[PDB]
């Protein structure tokens, strides 16, 4: 079990942990966040309570180094950094705790909804989508955008996700227009999954991704990313059968998890309606099928 | 974005555009079966492709053996309508190429853009007019050369014969359009109205007849004529 200490919390913030938040108030006494399990990413993200706009956070995992938060008061956010000095971060963290001055992140042991969520996701793909090269960890935030969204302006701060377009000839095999078009197999099984991907643990990892950018930021072009992936297997009329399995089980999580009033903004009727019931893949998402139809019907 | 009423004069502009009609590429017959049942029987069709600037047609004869041992074809026409747009775009030199394409039913969008791809500047583009280009079949000489067809087969017309010589092309589109807008809503009436006249002639290469300037807008008095009562009819009004 894991820590991410704060220096200190000067100001009144609602803070993040994965599915679980908080509130701290301004200059509350509060150093941090302790039990976080191993061997998952994690976000830990903030909303300040004088300005709704501007959800951020940070995606790590402490297995790849001691990180703790600390506000800047020059560029008013809370920051990740690391410690590069393991002793001085135990004695620091240990003071905390004797301290009692810790959140506990708070599993439930009969709950898998975090793994389910981040099963394919590794902070190695995260950097890669998020290229900030001297940090460990990836800042991201509501208003970053997409490598695609701006082909149609600063490329330090985009979200690298692997472009998809239905209509360009990455899409589309000359001679096969027709074809390629209506079964989009040969785009996902030949160029994203075998050439770009490589694997489907990789496409599902970047799809987990960019749903929870999504859910926690409301990065409206990661919400684009996740439908289009979806939309790109059901769209195919041969998919791998492990593939579709586990896409049900991924989407039926992320449904599962997402608050109930934020559904008319990050559900697109259109790509929901053609997935579950006119694709060729409309019979092969039971759970995911039977969560939407009982906790969404509006948007059917 | 969509060409409509209030950027109607584009059209006549010197950017080479054209219009595509797909309304007659899959053209049917539905009969009865022995057993009872119902079949359809494939005819010939046509994709009517028109500069609306010179009245050239690009008339491309759909033969009924392109949808041989074919399924959902309906749905097949369209691509095949695109398929072969894209290549008279290709055949024709580069400064012939269009810059616009205007589809007259939107669904002839996505197929027409995928086969486009390789002319990423070609703008596709929809419209809300009521084009009546699916009467072109009541035009006698095309009727004849589509359903005379034993494979497929490009055909081209000036859809305007010489009317430009004596004419501007915003005032020919209004006299073709007219005329096949009478054409669609009553062709017997309308047939008896251009060839009334057993003195009027129609040239070895022309569409229509070799009317005077008077006599045109006699005939175009009496198509709006024929379309107005029409619509009384249609509505009760
Ligand atoms: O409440 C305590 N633990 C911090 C957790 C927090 C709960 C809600 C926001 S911060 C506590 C109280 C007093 N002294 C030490 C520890
Ligand atoms: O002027 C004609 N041809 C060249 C212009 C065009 C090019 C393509 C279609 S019309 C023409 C006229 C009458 N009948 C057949 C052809």
């Amino acid at each position: 079990m894991n820590t991410v200490p704060f220096t200190s919390a000067p100001i009144e913030v609602t803070i993040g942990i994965d599915q679980y938040s908080f509130n701290v108030k301004e200059n509350q006494p509060f150093h941090g966040i302790k039990d976080i399990p191993i061997g998952h990413v994690h976000v830990i993200h903030f909303q300040h309570a004088d300005n709704s706009s501007m959800r951020y956070g940070y995606w790590f995992d402490c297995r790849m180094g001691n990180f703790y938060i600390q506000y800047d008061p020059k560029d008013g956010l809370y920051k990740m950094m690391e410690e590069r000095d393991g002793a001085k971060f135990e004695n620091i963290v240990h003071n905390f705790k004797e301290r009692q001055m810790m959140v506990s992140y708070p599993k439930i042991d009969e709950d898998d909804t975090w793994y389910n969520l981040t099963e394919f996701v590794q902070m190695d793909k995260i950097r890669k989508i998020v290229r900030k090269d001297e940090n460990q960890f990836s800042y991201v935030d509501s208003s970053m955008t997409t490598v695609q969204e701006n082909e149609l302006s600063d490329p330090a701060h985009s979200l690298n996700y692997t472009v998809i377009n239905f209509k360009s000839r990455e899409a589309i095999r000359p001679g096969h227009e027709m074809e390629d078009f209506l079964d989009k197999s040969y785009y996902l099984n030949t160029v994203m999954l075998q050439g770009i991907f490589k694997n489907s643990s990789n496409y599902f990892g970047e799809l987990q991704f960019a749903f929870l950018n999504a859910m926690f930021f409301g990065n409206y072009g990661s919400s684009l990313q996740w439908h289009a992936m979806i939309e790109l297997i059901c769209s195919s009329a041969t998919v791998p059968k492990h593939m579709l399995d586990k896409l049900d089980e991924i989407l039926y999580y992320q449904i599962k998890t997402l608050p109930e009033q934020y559904s008319d903004i990050l559900l697109n009727e259109r790509v929901w309606n053609i997935c579950l019931y006119s694709s060729f893949q409309k019979n092969s998402l039971h759970n995911t099928e039977k969560i939407m139809e009982n906790k969404y019907p509006e948007l059917l | 974005g969509a060409m409509n009423s209030s950027n109607y004069a584009e059209l006549f502009n010197n950017d080479i555009k054209l219009f595509v009609d797909d309304t007659n590429v899959y053209r049917v017959t539905v009969h009865k079966t022995f057993e009872g049942n119902v079949a359809t029987k494939a005819i010939n069709g046509c994709i009517f492709t028109l500069n609306p600037k010179t009245g050239h047609l690009f008339l491309k004869i759909i033969h009924t053996s392109v949808w041989a041992g074919q399924k959902r074809l309906s749905q097949l026409a369209k691509w095949k309508t695109a398929e072969e747009v894209s290549a008279l775009v290709r055949s024709l030199p580069k400064e012939e190429q269009p810059k616009q394409i205007i589809v007259t039913r939107k669904a002839m969008l996505d197929p027409l853009e995928v086969h486009m791809l390789d002319f990423p500047n070609i703008a596709i583009r929809p419209t809300e007019l009521r084009l009546p280009f699916s009467a072109a079949m009541s035009i006698d000489k095309l009727s004849d050369v589509v359903m005379k067809a034993t494979e497929p087969q490009m055909v081209l017309f000036n859809i305007y014969d010489d009317w430009l010589d004596r004419i501007s092309s915003y005032t020919a589109f209004s006299r073709l359009t007219l005329l096949l807008r009478a054409l669609k809503t009553n062709e017997e009436s309308a047939k008896m109205i251009l060839l009334s006249d057993p003195t009027i002639t129609i040239k070895s290469y022309h569409l229509w007849p070799s009317f005077t300037d008077e006599q045109w807008i006699t005939i175009e008095s009496q198509m709006r004529d024929l379309i107005l009562t029409e619509y009384g009819r249609k509505y009760n009004v």
